[PDB]
């Protein structure tokens, strides 16, 4: 019956999705040590005072 | 060796963030952070922590830029090449007491206070070892120990002897939040705080260790499945022997 | 090891009746309780075989013994993978564990340690 | 069921987006499902659950 | 008031009991020899960490769980 | 010493007969109850003693030889310790 | 002729993935090579991610690696994991020796296999060791101290020899930065032998659970192999999981996140668990250079295995007293291990020396003992 | 408390400027680079100092 082979593939198929969806999930969270670090996004945006400055 | 020379072992405390599925309590690391300030911050640093780093844990972003702004850091030279100062920002580390060791040590009848960055995973026993150590002085040291000058007795402290005074004492520490300010409360604190310090991904680490095992044992329940199946011509195969 | 020295030293064993007294019937249990016949084997099936001399002694087995060696080995390593033992007629019985190819090796074997030996005579 | 196996999994091209698309909506609900259920189990103790008070 | 200095009271009069005579007795022991003159030039001067260890060891194991629940 | 497909080294085969099911057509979960608890109980009792007799011995010695350790560290065993060294 | 087997660069791929013949019956411990694989791959991938956030100058190494924890996206992640997968490595590596111990895998026709694979283990260990030291916390300045100061004993020359590979009069900033850059080169090194011993192995192919030949029943390496080897990598990455996310330190020594202090000695300096069994060995020696011997002799006297097993049979699966021998090989092996990490004290001072005396009489006097009166007794037991 | 120590073989020669800021304040603006690479860093070498020093 196509249920018969239908199932089998559901199991592999569901083991495809897994390790794509892991795959993504690991590929992602590994590469983005690449990505600026929490000290180097804090070195840009750099914030600064307009009170102190005098017209001129 | 003598159980002196190794320190007493810590009790194992039931910690929130014990548990797999267990975060730290951040009402307590903010309450941890305030006993770090007023009590251990006078004689050990927290180098390794900026600013920023609180934001988001223990404080709103607007309160982290408050306590970085009292603060004066080295600024780059002036126009004429003088040294300047600036106030602090958020990218900036939590300074320490003391300029150098040796300043630390003239403090400190000779010992150096270590650097609590790390201290909760640079010691064997981790948040257990520093709630025990800070709760752990007698009133009286045992009868026949001999402290070397300076010393204070401590048995969590391998050796017995420790350059730390007591310095948790009811109502040193005056909580923001109303909790009453005791001893063991603030040692539980500090020690949550601490702990934080060290390992400040712990949160973070565990959510996704959780979303791992799940993922992994379902990959390997179907692994085993598939196995099997690709297997199952294998394990029945049947033979007839006919001796030729 | 050479088979010719197992079997050497195995008739020194079986000669002294105090030392046969000893071995035979530990040797027994040993056999016993190492289980190959369980898989269906006989011992001489689980001799190494990666060996010059020992293909030579496997390609001079009789045809039927050559073919029923092959089904023991492949039976087994079907029970292997299976998990499984023989029940019944695939279980080795302790007469059927014959010693078909000790003379097959003995005599492969007998002919390379003289060809040592004479490699190395001195006319006198 | 037939059809079911005719459309998603007889042709591999098929079979493969198929194991694509499910992975991108496992993984988008997945992440939020986990979301929910680790801020009920550590409840009042994230930053989120404090940050009220600020 | 510290929670635990009552919770340590109530183990050492309660379930190391046996533990809190035994650190008792040895600083008896201690004292006394201590108050003996020509202790100061003797070989082997006794402690009571030992039986102190004993003591606090029985105690954490006893109140850790207790002490964590009222804080 | 192995060959290859075609080739593999075999003494020639003849007379075996083998037989398999396609592993669509097969319960690949066949029996499994069974033998996760027959199967694995026989074949963990056949080799149980090869197992317990080494672990047991062994942590017999390190229990006998840690708390003898244990023990010479304390102030009863002073004098022990003294000889020992 | 299909593609696979007429492309000379396919057809390497497909000797050795799809095509390999197998033995039909290989157990689950026939997987630690594939995990071994797999620890490689794990350790290539987070190494040269450190490498990419690490630096090796001394003033900075210590700190560097704190960054990584702290800042950088993951960090905590391939940090972890990389020191973990360090341990699981030796767990899998001393499993697939225990495998060829015990199914005699090191017999011929597989002496060459094995005799590389000697040499990848003591790379392995020369790759942990300097690797260790890179962190630059107190454990790995007192272990790179100890460890090569052993060199010292290598008569006339082992002073020079030492303050050559330190660059210096100490462990500095010359020994950190030297140790960096062959530590990154190591595990190539370690990934090229493993490839030999493979190729080595395959003109004989695997040996099997029962010690016969397979010639006669091969199964194609996939999917048969390729599947059963999912299964462990699984298991493997549930344990991995365990360590990585749940308890990242738990196989490690707090000491070394006190950054390395020249003066200050830690309490105890005692090496990662996978080298213990070996310090063991070194310390029941009393002779420094006699210790150093021993303890790499314990590792070279596996090359003497194809020798000393005088058995016509390749492996234990049927030998009940070689199965006994070799349990207690193992649990003595694991008592070094334990013996390697408490105090130089009694009584665990002679303890230590007869376990060692035991581990190389298995060698040089049982394994050559027993295998040769098993092998009368299969002969008298079968007549 | 912060100390000087007399010179020894192993210190470096030490600059005229604590920091650049001060070097190009000293400079009219510009900033006087530093000689341990200049005849390496500049097309000319030797030939290029000596020629802009004379010329
Ligand atoms: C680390 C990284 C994680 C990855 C996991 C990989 C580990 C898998 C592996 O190699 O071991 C599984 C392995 C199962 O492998 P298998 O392929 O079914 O049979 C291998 C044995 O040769 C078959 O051995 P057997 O058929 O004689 O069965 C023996 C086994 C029973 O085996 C069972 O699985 C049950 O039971 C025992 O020996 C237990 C000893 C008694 C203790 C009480 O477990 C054992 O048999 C462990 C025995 C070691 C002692
Ligand atoms: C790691 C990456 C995982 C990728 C998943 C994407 C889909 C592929 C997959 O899971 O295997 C299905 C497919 C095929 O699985 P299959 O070979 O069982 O399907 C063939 C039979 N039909 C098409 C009728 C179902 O795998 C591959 O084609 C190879 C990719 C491996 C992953
Ligand atoms: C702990 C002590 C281990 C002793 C093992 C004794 C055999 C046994 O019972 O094992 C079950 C099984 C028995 O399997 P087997 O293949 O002998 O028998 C299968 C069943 N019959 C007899 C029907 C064929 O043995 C193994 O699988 C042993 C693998 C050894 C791995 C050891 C790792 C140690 C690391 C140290 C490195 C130096
Ligand atoms: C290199 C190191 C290999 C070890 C992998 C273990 C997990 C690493 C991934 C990080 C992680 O924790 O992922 C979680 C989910 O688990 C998972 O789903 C990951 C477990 C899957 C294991 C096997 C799958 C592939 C592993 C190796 C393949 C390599 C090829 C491609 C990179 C969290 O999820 P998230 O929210 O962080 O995810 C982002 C998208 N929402
Ligand atoms: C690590 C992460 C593993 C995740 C990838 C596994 C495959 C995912 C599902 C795909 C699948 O099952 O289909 C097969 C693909 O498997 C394959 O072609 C590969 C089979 C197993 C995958 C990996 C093999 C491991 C063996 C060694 C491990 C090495 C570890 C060292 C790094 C093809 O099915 P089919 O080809 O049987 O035929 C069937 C008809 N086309
Ligand atoms: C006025 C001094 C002083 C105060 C206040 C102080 N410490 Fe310390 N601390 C020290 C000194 C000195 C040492 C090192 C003692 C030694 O090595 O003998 C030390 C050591 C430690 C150690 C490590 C002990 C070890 O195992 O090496 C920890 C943890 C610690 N302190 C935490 C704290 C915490 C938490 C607080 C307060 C909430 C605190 N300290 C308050 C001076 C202080
Ligand atoms: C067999 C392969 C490898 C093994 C067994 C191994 C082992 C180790 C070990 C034990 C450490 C100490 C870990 C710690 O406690 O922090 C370490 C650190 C390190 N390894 Fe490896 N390593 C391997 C491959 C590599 C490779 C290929 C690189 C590529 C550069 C690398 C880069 C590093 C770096 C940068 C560190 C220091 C950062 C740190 O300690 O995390 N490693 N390695
Ligand atoms: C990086 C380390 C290593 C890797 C990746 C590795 C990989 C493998 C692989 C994939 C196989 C074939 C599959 C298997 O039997 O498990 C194998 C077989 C083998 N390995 Fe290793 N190995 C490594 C280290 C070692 C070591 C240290 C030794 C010996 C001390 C060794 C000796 C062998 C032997 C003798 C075989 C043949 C065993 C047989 O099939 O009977 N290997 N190895
Ligand atoms: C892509 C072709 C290049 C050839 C080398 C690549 C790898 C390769 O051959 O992979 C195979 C999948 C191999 N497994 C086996 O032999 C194997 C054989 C029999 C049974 C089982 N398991 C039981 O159930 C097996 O696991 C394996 O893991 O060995 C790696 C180590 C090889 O890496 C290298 O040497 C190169 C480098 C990365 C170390
Ligand atoms: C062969 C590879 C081919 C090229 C592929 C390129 C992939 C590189 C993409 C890096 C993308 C990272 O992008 C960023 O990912 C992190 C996780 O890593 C996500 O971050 C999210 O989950 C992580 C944990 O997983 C939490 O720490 C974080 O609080 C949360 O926001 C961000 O929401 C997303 O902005």
């Amino acid at each position: 019956t196509d249920a018969n082979r239908l199932f089998s593939y559901f199991m592999i198929g569901s083991f495809g999705m897994l390790s794509a969806a892991g795959a993504k999930a690991t590929v992602q969270d590994f590469l983005s040590n690449m990505s600026a670090s929490a000290d180097v996004l804090a070195m840009a945006k750099v914030e600064v005072k307009l009170g102190a400055i005098p017209l001129g | 060796m003598t159980a002196a020379e190794h320190g007493l072992h810590p009790a194992e405390y039931p910690w929130p963030q014990n548990g797999m599925l267990s975060t730290f309590d951040h009402a307590s690391l903010r309450r941890g952070y305030q006993v770090y300030k007023e009590v251990c911050a006078a004689c050990h640093s927290l180098d390794r922590i900026a600013w920023r780093n609180l934001v988001g844990v223990t404080h709103t972003t607007d309160e982290a830029k408050a306590f970085a702004e009292e603060l004066e850091y080295d600024d780059e030279p002036d126009d004429e090449g003088n040294p300047r100062k600036r106030p602090g920002k958020l990218a900036d580390y939590i300074p320490g007491p003391y300029p150098n060791e040796q300043a630390a040590r003239a403090a400190n009848q000779g010992a150096l206070p270590p650097d609590l960055s790390l201290i909760a995973k640079a010691r064997h026993g981790g948040a257990d070892y520093i709630f025990a150590l800070l709760t752990g002085y007698p009133d009286e040291p045992p009868a026949g120990v001999v402290l070397a000058p300076g010393m204070n007795y401590n048995p969590y402290f391998p050796g017995g002897g420790i350059g730390m005074a007591r310095t948790l004492f009811d109502g040193v520490v005056e909580y923001e939040d109303g909790t009453p300010a005791t001893t063991s409360q603030m040692a539980k604190d500090v020690a949550a705080f601490l702990t934080w310090a060290a390992e400040p991904e712990h949160d973070e680490r565990k959510k996704l260790g959780l979303k791992a095992i799940i993922v992994i044992s379902a990959m390997l329940g179907l692994s085993v499945y598939i196995k099997k199946f690709k297997w199952s011509p294998i394990k029945n195969r049947k033979f007839i022997y006919n001796p030729p | 090891a050479s088979i010719t020295s197992v079997v050497k030293t195995s008739e020194l064993i079986l000669k002294s009746p105090l030392l046969s007294k000893i071995v035979v019937p530990l040797a027994k249990t040993y056999v016993k309780f190492s289980g190959y016949r369980q898989l269906g084997f006989k011992m001489n099936d689980l001799i190494i075989e990666e060996t010059p001399n020992m293909q030579l002694a496997l390609r001079r087995l009789p045809p039927t013994e050559s073919y029923d060696r092959v089904y023991r080995l492949i039976r087994a390593t079907q029970f292997s993978l299976s998990h499984k033992l023989a029940t019944g007629n695939d279980i080795t019985k302790p007469e059927e564990d014959d010693h078909y190819l000790i003379p097959y090796i003995l005599d492969v074997e007998a002919e390379a340690f003289e060809k040592d030996a004479l490699d190395n005579l001195e006319v006198v | 069921a037939t059809t079911f196996y005719n459309v998603f999994v007889k042709r591999n091209s098929a079979f493969v987006a198929t194991i694509l698309a499910s992975a991108f909506v496992f993984d988008m609900t997945f992440e939020t499902a986990i979301d929910n259920f680790w801020d009920r189990i550590n409840a009042g103790k994230q930053w989120k659950d404090i940050r009220h008070k600020y | 008031p510290d929670p635990a200095i009552a919770l340590h009271e109530a183990a050492a009069e309660g379930p190391c009991h046996d533990f809190k005579h035994h650190f008792d007795e040895c600083v008896e022991r201690v004292t006394k020899a201590q108050e003996a003159e020509d202790y100061d030039h003797a070989e082997y001067k006794e402690d009571c960490v030992e039986e102190f260890f004993h003591l606090q060891h029985c105690i954490n194991d006893n109140t850790a769980d207790k002490l964590f629940r009222v804080l | 010493y192995m060959g290859w497909w075609g080739h593999m080294g075999s003494p020639p085969q003849k007379g075996i007969a083998g037989y398999t099911i396609s592993p669509f057509a097969a319960r690949p979960f066949a029996g499994v109850v069974h033998a996760a608890i027959f199967n694995t109980f026989r074949r963990t009792k056949n080799q149980a003693l090869f197992v317990i007799l080494p672990v047991s011995f062994f942590y017999y010695v390190w229990t006998q030889a840690s708390e003898k350790n244990e023990w010479l560290y304390t102030k009863a065993g002073r004098h022990e310790l003294a000889k020992a060294l | 002729m299909a593609l696979r087997k007429k492309n000379s660069l396919l057809n390497m791929a497909n000797s050795y993935v799809l095509d390999s013949p197998q033995p039909s019956n290989l157990n689950y411990f026939w997987n630690f090579g594939s995990l071994l694989a797999l620890c490689l791959v794990i350790q290539l991938a987070t190494g040269i991610t450190l490498a990419m956030h690490y630096t090796s100058h001394a003033s900075l190494a210590f700190d560097s690696v704190e960054h990584i924890m702290r800042d950088v996206n993951f960090g905590w992640f391939i940090r972890y994991a990389h020191a973990n997968t360090a341990s699981f490595f030796f767990i899998c590596i001393y499993a697939h020796m225990g495998r060829n111990i015990y199914y005699g895998s090191y017999k011929t026709p597989r002496v060459l296999p094995w005799s590389i694979g000697v040499i990848i283990f003591l790379l392995l260990i020369i790759t942990a060791f300097m690797g260790y030291v890179l962190v630059f916390g107190q454990m790995s300045l007192w272990g790179a101290t100890v460890i090569c100061n052993l060199v010292s004993a290598i008569p006339w020359l082992g002073e020079d020899i030492v303050h050559f590979l330190w660059g210096g009069f100490s462990v500095g900033n010359p020994t950190l930065q030297r140790f960096f850059a062959l530590h990154y080169l190591m595990p190539f090194v370690l990934a090229v032998f493993a490839l030999l011993h493979l190729i080595a192995l395959h003109t004989a192919g695997s040996s099997n659970p029962l010690g016969i030949t397979s010639n006669v029943d091969k199964l194609s390496m996939h999917p048969y192999y390729s599947f059963k080897d999912l299964i462990t990598v699984f298991a493997f990455l549930l344990m991995f999981t365990l360590f990585v996310f749940f308890s990242p330190d738990k196989l490690g020594h707090p000491d070394n996140y006190i950054p390395a202090n020249p003066m200050v000695t830690p309490a105890s300096i005692v090496p990662e668990w996978y080298l213990l069994p070996f310090y063991a060995i070194l310390r029941a020696i009393p002779d420094k250079l006699g210790g150093v011997i021993a303890m790499v002799a314990a590792i070279l006297i596996l090359l003497i295995l194809p020798i000393v097993d005088r058995s016509i049979i390749r492996g234990n699966a049927f030998k009940p007293i070689s199965k006994l021998l070799f349990g207690f090989f193992i649990c003595n092996f694991l008592l070094l291990g334990v013996l390697g990490q408490v105090h130089i004290e009694p009584p665990f001072i002679v303890l230590g020396q007869i376990c060692t005396i035991f581990y190389f009489s298995y060698f040089l006097i049982l394994l050559p003992m027993v295998s040769t009166i098993e092998n009368i007794f299969f002969y008298i037991g079968s007549l």
